[PDB]
């Protein structure tokens, strides 16, 4: 293998589908995926 | 005589070459600046 | 990761430093000859001396020279000619050398190898 | 006289040997490079 | 088209295209050279072709 | 061992190589 395909899984759409509410808490929940974004980004360039 | 007139242009030109590029040392500076994210976003997730 | 590429850092100094590599593209771009060390803030830098060829002729070239019915091989390097005299040269250097019985071993019939070439070789124990 | 281009990729400049049944080119010089390896 | 090229220059220069310029090589002789690399002389390849 | 034409190969002009050191060489096909 050389490379898997690249993902770009964005926090506020997987665990909060189009709410407002469910994005303030997520949100309060402080920058928890901010990490995820990045690291996701990361792999990808890895790929690349 | 003419091999070292070449090798020393060449380590002459390598000086100058890192002194110039922007960053040609991406990869320190990048393990550097991924630690001290990681621990900068340790410390700021304790705010929430 | 890191330590995946510090025993890559560790390999690299144990053969490119304390030794020749014959890894082509391991220590720096083309034939290698040397590398320095250098240190960095947790990480290391090396200068990886490399040789690179340059300006190139193309002349002519036989696999094979048959002086007497045998062919001849070169013992090292490649058969070529610039267009009147064939010559024995090295690898990646124009070196021509006038073919002798030294620059080459003799073996075969001069009727199996393909892309033979009649030449004269020398010997020197004819003359004296 | 300056803006943002987008084109397709290329991969190298454009080249061929001629592979000819009795063809062979030998380097007549030789140059010395130091290239740098990060780690 | 990258292997293409990459299978292009191991069939037509030998491995010189991997350290400098490209070289043209006859493929019987890249074929001996590299008989030449594991401890066979030449021979073998020109006789046995 | 001692320094015949077997043991070296002969290429230059005895005044372009740094650190030449002079000597005498042997052949054994002179003597035959
Ligand atoms: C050498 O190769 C070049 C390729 O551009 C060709 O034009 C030329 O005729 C060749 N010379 C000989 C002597 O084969
Ligand atoms: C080929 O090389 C020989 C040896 O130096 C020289 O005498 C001759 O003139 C050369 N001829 C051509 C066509 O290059
Ligand atoms: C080479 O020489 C031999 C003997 O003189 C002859 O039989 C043969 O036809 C020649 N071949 C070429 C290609 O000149
Ligand atoms: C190489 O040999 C083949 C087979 O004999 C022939 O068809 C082709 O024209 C030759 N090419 C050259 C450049 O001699
Ligand atoms: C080889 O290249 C060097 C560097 O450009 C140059 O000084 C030298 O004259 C060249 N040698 C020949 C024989 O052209
Ligand atoms: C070596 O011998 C040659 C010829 O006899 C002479 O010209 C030269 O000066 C000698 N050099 C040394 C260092 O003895």
């Amino acid at each position: 293998p050389v490379s898997m395909t690249k993902t770009s899984v964005d926090c506020t759409m997987y665990i909060c589908g189009d709410s407002t509410e469910c994005s303030n808490l997520l949100l309060q929940y402080g920058s928890f995926c901010t990490q995820l974004k990045r690291a996701l980004t990361g792999i990808a360039v890895e790929q690349d | 005589k003419l091999i070292a007139n070449q090798f020393n242009s060449a380590i002459g030109k390598i000086q100058d070459s890192l002194f110039s590029t922007p960053s040609a040392l991406g990869k320190l500076q990048d393990v550097v600046n991924h630690n001290a994210q990681a621990l900068n976003t340790l410390v700021k997730q304790l705010s929430s | 990761e890191i330590r995946a590429s510090a025993n890559l850092a560790a390999t690299k100094m144990s053969e490119c430093v304390l030794g020749q590599s014959k890894r082509v593209d391991f220590c720096g771009k083309g034939y290698h000859l040397m590398s320095f060390p250098q240190s960095a803030p947790h990480g290391v830098v090396f200068l990886h001396v490399t040789y690179v060829p340059a300006q190139e002729k193309n002349f002519t070239t036989a696999p094979a020279i048959c002086h007497d019915g045998k062919a001849h091989f070169p013992r090292e390097g490649v058969f070529v000619s610039n267009g009147t005299h064939w010559f024995v040269t090295q690898r990646n250097f124009y070196e021509p050398q006038i073919i002798t019985t030294d620059n080459t071993f003799v073996s075969g019939n001069c009727d199996v190898v393909i892309g033979i070439v009649n030449n004269t070789v020398y010997d020197p124990l004819q003359l004296e | 006289s300056q803006s943002i281009i987008a084109y397709t990729m290329s991969l190298g400049a454009e080249n061929s040997v001629a592979y000819s049944n009795n063809s062979i080119a030998i380097p007549t010089n030789f140059t010395i490079s130091v290239t740098t390896e990060i780690l | 088209q990258y292997t293409s090229a990459l299978l292009a220059g191991t069939i037509t220069s030998g491995w010189t295209f991997g350290a400098g310029p490209a070289l043209q090589i006859p493929f019987p002789m890249q074929m001996a050279y590299r008989f030449n690399g594991i401890g066979v002389t030449q021979n073998v390849l020109y006789e046995n072709q």
